[PDB]
């Protein structure tokens, strides 16, 4: 029994206990949503802990290259590990592809980097969930990847607690060719769907990017305004 | 491996490593062995390990010539004290290129020492074995003075008027407290330590059982069964 | 080579020649020599070609990578001092660049052969540059405006060109300021023609 | 546990390889100052199977003979091993080996393997046996140890043959060998082998005398 | 089974061992931290064990370079090798680019460094809170470390067991316009409000300050610049 | 499950690190006791067996420093030779004397690497360094990984009444004479050893240091007969 | 030899001569110079005719596994980062200089890859021998083009080298890569007409064998 | 487990690979007077590819049981050493030199604590001395020599068959072959009732060939009638 | 204990079967079914993909292409997969260096499965959980995690290989009509109603195998309807 449930290795079932365990822990983390239309990319997620003694903004969208962005939800220092290995990765990719890398890559890369962590033992695979996404000359990307070391392209990603419910949300709503406000609002529903549709605005954060520039958060009165909507149908 | 490492290196919750306490026991399951220090000469006289009678005498000799003026006799796991014994001859071999001299016998006894609990060291020459060496060794030599020393194989090392190892080594120690004196003539005190060596031996004392080594401040003499016959008597 | 670095009244202006040649023949006389190495960040490279390049390749994701895991604009010093590693730790590599850029103040540094790195509030490299530090020591002029910085790097690298006979074509310039990278244009036909 | 003390002092994967040294083929020897006689039994459950020499050379100029008892596979390494001694001694000091410097380098080889992890012990008695100038016979146990044996017998219930060949003082190291393996071995189960290694020569005995002489013992 | 053999998940995603370490570290002693614009102290317990001991030389904060200093609780010789290879990094990454290395790679360093701990199997999670107080560009930030490796910067924080006291009393304190020596006061006070007699041992305190009046440069305060606090908080 | 190896125990201790407090206690006693102009060092020193000699527990590191050590010799030995060797570097390489505080840093980051891992072997002696820097320092080094300076330890089996005599007048070490000092040591020996005859001219040497002088033994005679 | 490409709207024509050289000797006729990298981009070196074949190689397998494993055609950039690692290490002792052009997301790219490792990207380029006499041509007749008239200026810069340049010859080869794909034209042209020479016939008497041994393939 | 010895003195781990070999397909040896006989039984219709029988150098053949991956593993290492063989001294090795690299490295994979035991069987067809020669291979590594031998399904079975069913007098063989397929069928009717899983070589040092499932109903043709 | 990375993780079992090879190929079958069809005129590979977590079906592949004439497809899990594919991309690329020639479909075979076999003697290491497909060269090839391969006619992978396996004997054919066929025998094990963005279809045809686009895939459905 112990020999399966601490070692990376097949069970009888056919499954590896430890990589389930930290998808576990995965869904135990706070809930997130990358959710792309055909113009825009649009991601909403719950705020950290409001610590009284804050000194700093604490979003859970970074920047790792240009054009090029995640949004991962786990365990805070697994997210940050894979953050920075990420912009490790992606600096070498840039210098081995001539020109700088794009989220497909960077996802394809990270996965396979973490693939050894799922196959072999001696290292602790990250429990962390989300979607690498950006730009790729013009069209929104969202890929997804999470501590399982899988990578696909997703319309978005809905990682964190109550995925299941944001899912079913979100696949009931969207659609590729949604409007920009109607994809805000389909965002901001699936997550509403894991924290509840009465939380205030102060709960979550909520960003989107568009081609030509940078990855921009909505203003408080602009999330306001986005649950009031939301709420209202 | 790491584990393996480990399990060498546990400490016991009284203290002494947990592999010292097993070698500790290991080292005295052998023949006994008996050495003598006197300001004139140092003894060092072992019986032989005959298992069989088939079993030549002279090529199960148990006293290594360690250097010009150093000999080595030891108990417990014998096959560990050929190892120590070319480690020994290289220590004082690189000793003399180094210095053109012969090494002191406290010089060797500190290398040896020091290469002891050297378990988890990466290159060959810079520890003994992954494991402690499950010999007790009685070194004498000449360096200005007869030296007896015998390192156990927790590293620790002592030099000694006299000493007994092997499985009699409490009760010829009980009878050294009474029997030895230093004030006395090589011949005699080889008499001595033959008297005190039969006591134990599982078999009658003769000089085909026997082997004894006395370094003096002329000789470095290794006695031939024709010169034991002279003590036996 | 002439390649120039001017810092102005408002940002750093950076001008260059076209010609790149072997020996007498002029292997093509459309290079761009103005190496962009981030948005705000432009390199003028001279020196070993092959081995300018290698290094500006290398700084332009280390620049990057710093930026990111700094979570601010690249710095042209951090870029400059990039390149003065790799210039230093590797005598066999040809390479001296100019690293001009504006992260909070526009800023200018000149990596020599050697990796000597210096702080200049102007600048000029390559082989032209021998025949203009007259010209730019009695033009020069500390908060110039941007037609009189403009007019300067047009004056002093014309007349590199004119002497220099590794130096010829349109004057390409580029202007990095806060407000982003502006281009500029000096064809030779004014230049030859005069 | 491996390369490493038990509770009690004892390195037990050694003396596991031990024990399954000794539970191997049976093979018996005894020697004067100019001969050596080494027999050795096999078993003929199979017809179809065919006994392979258990005598393998390990250099024909000084007339180093090899034998072992226990795990076959290992005897294959250990007796390459042997061979590679010789011939890169050779080469490093330009000089024939000699045999003693030959059953050290043998004797740390079989060590190196008790000293380490990740590593299994040999667990064969190997047996070297020369006759240039005397009869020689080292005997070397999986931990490294070393020893001349005079005549004795290695593996399968050797200890009798061992016991046996204490009072079996008999000039004739042909009857003494084989009557120690006699005591032990059935004639219908085991078919035996028996050779005498001379100066720089070779050859094996006959089977009737060996056989006739076999049947004496344990009867 | 519980599954705290080594740093892996439990079946409902929990790394003890994690959560082991976090109670030794929980158990050290209190170290605050108080950030203003005018600069930075750190407040540090240093428990009387013996009075053998030289507290006046025994320092609990350790320099990581001339511009980033910090402090740790729990098993507080972690903090040896964590600051040794912070200062191997840091020292080379100030000097390979002539200028101070900012709070975001601090942090970067600090994270990577602490999460190999939590990360291999043959290694034993660091088992300390640690703060590492930092300047960059003029400003002055506070970053406290768990054993997660989660680290996060604080306007003022602590560590240590009487952390829990002390944290509604940062909370209660106002930071802006306060001069160093108010917050000198101010952190004596607050470290004495947490003593608990019966619980913990007579301490000695150390204060390290990084302000304008050292022009940003760490200084630790000697005991005639506090003994009257301390005599008034006693 | 967690006494075997280096992991936190369900309450958040790391056995092996107590262990090692175990291990140090091993080691016959040395009492030291420091003041700013001078420092002794007591030992005892009893002998294994009537035909052992003393192990001479005492090393001098260099003219005007000493080293001592209790449990395992041989990182004892080892400590002694990382010294030496911290000694001839910093007074090449450095022009200085070695610092008795970071003299120990190196050591002190190795035996944090033990603790933090595991396969690595964990220092099991802990070292009094009593050497002359700015004035006579007494530094005392634990297998953990840390050096911290003190007016006076003891450290050897038995230790802690020594450590409690010399803590009941820590306090006056600064108005002591030479031979105060040395009479507290033999007293804090003495409440460890009660017993009479056991602690005599043979079983004890008495190691002086005087700043701005070089260290010497000097003889037990004067007081303990 | 005279690789020549010319940048154009909407592609690249990447055009060599048909000839190879070892001393005053010429060794192949026919020869192809253009070396295939991906499908939307191709290469044409001349230097050292065994490191063009394998530098050229070492991009067609590293685009080859990317766009095979993101599905994703490659860029020239790519192409040319990849050359430019592998022959900046060796300081030119891999003597390959290649005309490196194709179409991407991006648009067209023609880029000059020199035996340092050295790039630059181009409006049209000329390599080789005839280099020169291929750069006059398209120095007097390059301008803004479609396809046809890029094909021309390229072939005529192409006729100059083989007319005027000792060591080209033969014919020429000719690669467009547009928008809508890669096509090519092997011996575009025979500008290297050679004359119709008879042919001449030895008496089988003329040789003599001393002995055969004959084998049988199975 | 692991590589390691027991109270019993023995490698558990390699009983258990030799255990597991029982398990493959049957394959079976025999030296006759003009060549050797190797025989492999697949599970199922072949004709494809050969299987169970394999060419390591123009005079060594290998007949395979067990792990599948583990034989071609080590019949790829073992086609690589006789070509290295062939480099060094320009001509092809013997039977004893693939035997020798097979169990050297069978050797060191059951002496290495951190691997496991390679699970399948060899058996060499080939020649030395100017007489043909069969040998054999074991998870173990120990070589042995046969004049018949049997493994796989039914190995005990068929080897008992040949210890005490197959005559002693010399044969070439064709006969062999005829005896061989006597003593299978005699041991199980299954032997006798299918043939289109069969892989036969006709082992000859310089013209080896394999046998065409028409020739093994000719070889049935004959068994059958010369009962009745 | 700590993990051992040393560990052997693959072992024979008392039964003489190997344990952790036994459960990898639990995992491989446990995958999302794909089969394969040989016909006279050439090959079909059809697998089905997985349409939740809001995946881009257009953009996810299952039938990965290695070379011009070799193709291959997957059930398990991905990331070995994905890590195999790398791996077999490698063999084919370096095949092509030396031969300058497409890999013949046994000689990758081979050198992909003693790659793939290596994991199962590797310390430390567990076997790939994936099941592969390999079609090319007018042959098929299943390959296991235990590194065994073998030669096939109609074969199947994933859930309800056996019974898939019995019907694609029932539904061969000619090729042209072969792809709807087997589209229909692998329409009776699909949780739902299959659109063309649901499958995955490659056909190796003369000297080359292609992956069908999806416009394609719909061309093949409607001549199912």
């Amino acid at each position: 029994s112990i020999k399966d449930e601490i070692y990376n290795i097949f069970n009888a079932d056919g499954k590896i206990l430890q990589i389930e365990y930290g998808l576990e822990a995965v869904n135990k983390s706070l809930p997130l949503v990358v959710l792309k239309n055909k113009n825009m990319i649009v991601c909403a997620a719950k705020k950290n802990q409001g610590h009284l003694l804050e000194d700093e903004v604490q979003t859970s969208f970074q920047p790792i290259y240009p054009n090029l962005y995640s949004a991962f939800t786990g365990n805070w220092a697994d997210v940050f590990y894979v953050n920075s290995k990420a912009k490790d990765l992606a600096h070498y990719a840039s210098y081995k592809l001539g020109f700088s890398v794009t989220p497909d890559i960077l996802c394809r890369k990270l996965a396979d980097e973490l693939q050894p962590l799922i196959q072999s033992t001696g290292e602790r695979a990250p429990a962390f969930a989300g979607a690498l996404f950006g730009f790729d000359n013009g069209k929104p990307v969202v890929y997804m990847t999470n501590i399982s070391a899988v990578c696909y392209p997703v319309y978005g990603s809905m990682v964190g607690s109550k995925n299941q419910n944001m899912y079913k949300y979100v696949e009931k709503y969207y659609n590729e060719d949604i409007e920009d406000e109607k994809l805000f609002e389909v965002a901001v529903g699936g997550l509403l769907e894991s924290l509840g549709e009465n939380s205030v605005y102060q709960e979550m954060e909520v960003a989107y990017l568009r081609n030509g520039e940078v990855l921009k958060y909505l203003d408080d009165k602009e999330i306001e305004s986005l649950l009031l909507s939301i709420a209202d149908k | 491996s790491i584990v393996s490492r480990q399990n060498a290196n546990t400490y016991s919750a009284e203290g002494r490593l947990y592999q010292v306490e097993y070698a500790m026991q290991a080292m005295n399951l052998g023949t006994s062995s008996i050495g003598i220090k006197t300001k004139d000469y140092v003894l060092l006289a072992s019986e032989k390990k005959i298992i069989s009678k088939l079993q030549n005498p002279s090529s199960v000799k148990k006293h290594y010539r360690v250097y010009d003026h150093i000999a080595l006799g030891f108990s417990g796991i014998s096959a560990d004290v050929k190892t120590i014994v070319d480690k020994s001859r290289n220590f004082a071999i690189n000793h003399e290129y180094l210095y053109d001299e012969n090494c002191k016998v406290e010089r060797l006894l500190e290398h040896l020492a020091d290469l002891s609990l050297n378990f988890d060291k990466k290159e060959a020459d810079e520890k003994i074995f992954s494991r402690p060496f499950g010999a007790s060794l009685l070194i004498i030599g000449y360096d200005t003075e007869p030296r007896l020393f015998s390192l156990d194989p927790s590293g620790s090392y002592l030099e000694y008027h006299a000493k007994a190892i092997g499985s009699g080594s409490e009760v010829i120690e009980n009878m050294l407290e009474q029997e030895f004196d230093p004030n006395v003539d090589i011949n005699s005190g080889l008499k001595n330590i033959l008297n005190m060596l039969s006591k134990v031996m599982k078999d009658k004392i003769n000089n085909f059982n026997v082997e004894i080594t006395a370094i003096t401040k002329n000789e470095c003499k290794i006695l031939t069964p024709e010169e034991i016959e002279q003590f036996l008597e | 080579t002439t390649i120039m670095a001017v810092k102005y009244a408002d940002g750093i202006l950076i001008g260059a020649d076209c010609r790149t040649s072997m020996g007498t023949y002029v292997s093509s006389r459309f290079t761009d020599k103005l190496t962009k190495i981030s948005d705000n960040i432009y390199c003028c490279r001279s020196g070993s070609a092959a081995d300018t390049q290698a290094i500006t390749q290398y700084i332009t994701e280390l620049v990057q990578r710093s930026s990111f895991i700094d979570k601010e604009i690249p710095s042209v010093k951090k870029a400059a001092m990039a390149a003065k590693d790799i210039i230093y730790r590797y005598p066999n590599m040809l390479a001296g660049l100019i690293i001009a850029g504006y992260d909070t103040k526009p800023r200018i540094f000149n990596i020599s052969l050697g990796g000597t790195m210096t702080e200049a509030e102007w600048q000029i490299g390559g082989s032209g540059s021998a025949y203009i530090y007259g010209l730019c020591d009695t033009t020069f002029k500390p908060n110039m405006n941007l037609e009189e910085a403009l007019e300067f790097v047009k004056l002093a690298v014309t007349c590199a060109i004119k002497r220099d006979n590794a130096s010829g074509g349109c004057i390409r310039m580029a202007s990095i300021t806060r407000e982003g990278v502006q281009r500029f244009f000096y064809s030779g036909d004014k230049i030859l023609n005069s | 546990a491996l390369g490493i003390f038990s509770p009690d002092g004892r390195l037990i994967q050694v003396e596991y390889a031990q024990q399954a040294s000794e539970q191997g083929s049976l093979v018996v020897f005894s020697s004067d100052t100019n001969e050596i006689c080494l027999s050795i039994e096999t078993k003929t459950h199979n017809k179809m199977l065919i006994d392979q020499n258990k005598l393998l050379p390990v250099d024909k100029d000084l007339n180093i003979w090899y034998t072992f008892s226990g795990i076959k596979p290992d005897s294959y390494k250990v007796l390459n091993e042997a061979r590679l001694i010789c011939r890169n001694y050779k080469i490093k000091t330009g000089t024939n080996i000699s045999f003693d410097e030959l059953a050290y380098e043998l004797s740390l080889y079989k060590q190196k393997f008790t000293l380490d992890s990740s590593m299994r012990p040999f667990g064969i008695r190997s047996i070297l046996l020369q006759v240039k100038d005397m009869a020689k016979i080292y005997v070397l146990e999986p931990d490294g140890n070393y020893s001349e044996y005079k005549c004795g017998a290695v593996g399968q219930k050797s200890v009798s043959v061992c016991e046996y060949l204490e009072k079996c003082e008999e000039e004739d190291i042909i009857f003494r060998s084989v009557s120690g393996l006699g005591t032990v071995v059935q004639s219908d189960k085991n078919k035996v082998m028996s050779y005498v290694i001379s100066k720089d020569e070779i050859r094996r005995v006959e089977d009737e005398t060996v056989s006739q002489i076999i049947s004496t013992v344990s009867v | 089974a519980i599954l705290d053999v080594d740093t892996v998940y439990t079946n409902t995603g929990d790394i003890l061992q994690i959560g082991y370490a976090q109670k030794a570290a929980d158990n050290g002693n209190t170290a605050i931290c108080m950030k203003n614009k005018k600069g930075l102290i750190m407040i540090a317990e240093k428990p009387i064990e013996s009075k053998l001991y030289v507290s006046e030389k025994n320092f609990r904060i350790k320099k990581v370079n001339n511009s980033i200093f910090q402090i740790s609780s729990g098993i507080e010789t972690d903090l040896v090798y964590i600051n040794e290879n912070l200062k191997n990094n840091l020292i080379s990454e100030k000097h390979s680019n002539d200028m101070d290395v900012s709070h975001e790679s601090v942090r970067n360093q600090i994270v990577n460094i602490i999460h190999q701990f939590t990360r291999y199997s043959g290694v034993r999670p660091i088992g300390i809170n640690l703060l590492t107080c930092s300047k960059y560009k003029n400003e002055y930030k506070i970053l406290q470390t768990d054993c997660t490796g989660k680290s996060l910067f604080f306007k003022s924080s602590v560590i240590g067991k009487g952390s829990r006291i002390v944290k509604t009393e940062l909370e209660k304190l106002n930071l802006e316009n306060m001069e160093i020596r108010d917050l000198v006061e101010n952190g004596i006070r607050i470290l004495y409000k947490s003593y608990d007699p019966l619980k913990d041992k007579p301490f000695d305190i150390e204060i390290g300050i990084m302000c304008e009046e050292t022009n940003g440069e760490f200084v630790r305060l000697e005991k005639n610049q506090y003994s009257e606090i301390i005599e008034k908080y006693k | 499950d967690y006494t075997n190896y280096i992991i936190f125990n369900p309450e958040g201790k790391i056995k092996q690190l107590e262990f090692i407090n175990n291990t140090v206690q091993l080691g016959s006693t040395v009492v030291a006791l420091k003041n700013k102009s001078f420092g002794v060092f007591v030992t005892y020193n009893e002998k294994r067996s009537k035909f052992a000699l003393q192990q001479k527990k005492i090393f001098p590191i260099n003219s005007k420093s000493l080293f001592s050590f209790s449990g395992i010799t041989n990182d004892g030995t080892k400590i002694v030779k990382y010294l030496k060797n911290s000694t001839v570097f910093e007074n090449i390489r450095k022009g200085r004397d070695i610092h008795p505080i970071h003299v120990f840093d190196d050591l002190c980051y190795s035996a944090c690497i033990r603790t933090l891992t595991n396969g690595n072997r964990l220092y099991g002696v802990q070292g009094l360094l009593l050497t002359d820097y700015q004035g006579i320092s007494l530094v005392l080094f634990d297998p953990k990984g840390s050096a911290k300076e003190v007016r006076g330890m003891s450290i050897g089996s038995r230790s802690q009444s020594c450590r409690t005599i010399l803590e009941d007048e820590c306090d006056k070490f600064e108005e002591y004479n030479k031979e105060e000092l040395v009479r507290l040591g033999i007293k804090a020996l003495r409440n460890a050893y009660p017993e009479t005859g056991v602690l005599n001219k043979d079983n004890v040497d008495i190691w002086i240091l005087e700043t701005n002088q070089e260290s010497k033994q000097i003889k037990s005679e004067e007081y303990l007969q | 030899t005279t690789i020549v490409g010319v940048k154009y709207k909407g592609g690249v024509v990447i055009c060599a001569d048909t000839r190879s050289t070892s001393g005053p000797i010429v060794a192949d006729k026919n020869c192809s110079k253009i070396h295939y990298i991906s499908d939307n981009i191709q290469a044409c070196g001349a230097g050292t005719s065994a490191d063009i074949t394998r530098v050229t190689r070492k991009a067609s397998k590293v685009l080859s596994i990317f766009s095979k494993t993101y599905n994703r055609l490659p860029r020239v950039s790519h192409c040319v980062r990849t050359c430019q690692l592998h022959l900046h290490p060796y300081q030119g002792h891999i003597s390959a200089a290649l005309v490196v052009g194709g179409v991407d997301d991006t648009g067209a790219h023609l880029y000059d890859v020199y035996p340092h490792g050295s790039s630059n990207s181009v409006s049209y380029t000329a390599l080789g021998s005839g280099s020169l006499a291929a750069i006059s041509i398209l120095e007097a007749g390059y301008k803004d083009m479609n396809r046809e008239e890029a094909m021309e200026l390229a072939c005529a810069a192409i006729e100059a080298g083989i007319m005027n340049d000792l060591y080209s010859g033969s014919n020429i080869d000719v690669c467009v890569i547009s928008q809508e794909g890669r096509e090519m034209f092997r011996n575009y042209k025979k500008v290297g007409v050679r004359n119709e020479v008879p042919k001449f016939q030895y008496p089988r008497s003329s040789v003599k064998i001393l002995k055969e041994d004959i084998y049988k393939y199975i | 487990s692991s590589n390691t010895f027991t109270e019993e003195g023995r490698l558990l781990q390699t009983e258990y690979a030799i255990k597991n070999v029982s398990k493959g397909g049957t394959i079976i040896g025999l030296v006759c007077k003009d060549g050797v006989i190797l025989l492999g039984i697949n599970k199922t219709e072949l004709l494809d590819e050969r299987e169970k029988i394999y060419k390591i150098n123009p005079k060594v053949y290998v007949s395979v049981s067990g792990l599948f991956g583990d034989a071609m593993l080590l019949k790829k290492y073992g086609q690589v050493k006789a070509q290295d063989f062939l480099y060094e001294f320009d001509y092809d090795c013997d039977i004893d030199r693939i035997c020798n690299f097979i169990s050297e490295k069978k050797q060191l994979f059951t002496q290495y604590n951190s691997t496991r035991p390679f699970g399948f069987s060899f058996i060499y067809a080939g020649m030395k001395n100017n007489k043909f020669k069969l040998c054999s291979t074991d998870p173990s590594g120990t070589i042995n020599e046969w004049k018949g031998v049997c493994f796989g399904e039914n190995e005990d079975a068929i080897n008992n068959g040949l210890r005490n069913d197959f005559p002693d007098e010399e044969m070439d063989m064709e006969r062999g072959l005829f005896e061989i397929f006597k003593i299978l069928s005699k041991v199980t009717e299954c032997s006798a009732k299918d043939h289109k899983k069969y892989e036969i070589l006709y082992f000859k040092n310089e013209e080896s060939r394999f046998l065409e499932f028409e020739e093994i109903e000719n070889i049935l043709l004959r068994i059958e009638e010369e009962k009745n | 204990m700590f993990l051992d990375t040393h560990k052997q993780l693959t072992l024979f079992t008392s039964e003489g079967k190997l344990d952790q090879c036994d459960n990898a190929l639990k995992a491989a079958t446990q995958g999302s079914l794909s089969v394969g069809c040989v016909s006279e005129n050439g090959v079909v590979l059809a697998s089905l993909k997985e349409s939740n977590n809001l995946v881009i079906l257009s953009e996810y592949k299952k039938i990965y292409q290695i070379s011009p004439n070799l193709g291959i497809t997957y059930s398990g899990c991905q990331p070995d997969f994905r890590i195999q594919y790398n791996l077999s991309l490698k063999i084919s690329e370096e095949y092509t260096d030396i031969y300058s020639t497409n890999i013949p479909i046994r000689l990758f075979v081979e050198q992909f499965s003693r790659q793939i076999q290596e994991y199962t003697i590797k310390k430390g290491y567990r076997p790939f959980g994936t099941l592969l497909l390999i079609v090319g060269d007018n042959k098929m090839y299943r390959v296991d995690p235990s590194g065994s391969y073998t030669s096939l006619q109609v074969g199947t992978i994933g859930r309800e290989y056996t019974e898939s396996g019995r019907l694609l004997e029932r539904r061969k054919g000619m090729l042209d009509d072969n792809i709807s066929t087997c589209v229909e025998c692998i329409r009776e094990y699909c949780g739902r109603s299959v659109k063309s963005e649901d499958i995955d279809i490659g056909v190796y045809r003369g000297q080359e195998f292609r992956v069908y686009s999806k416009e394609e895939v719909q061309e093949v459905f409607d001549s199912i309807n």
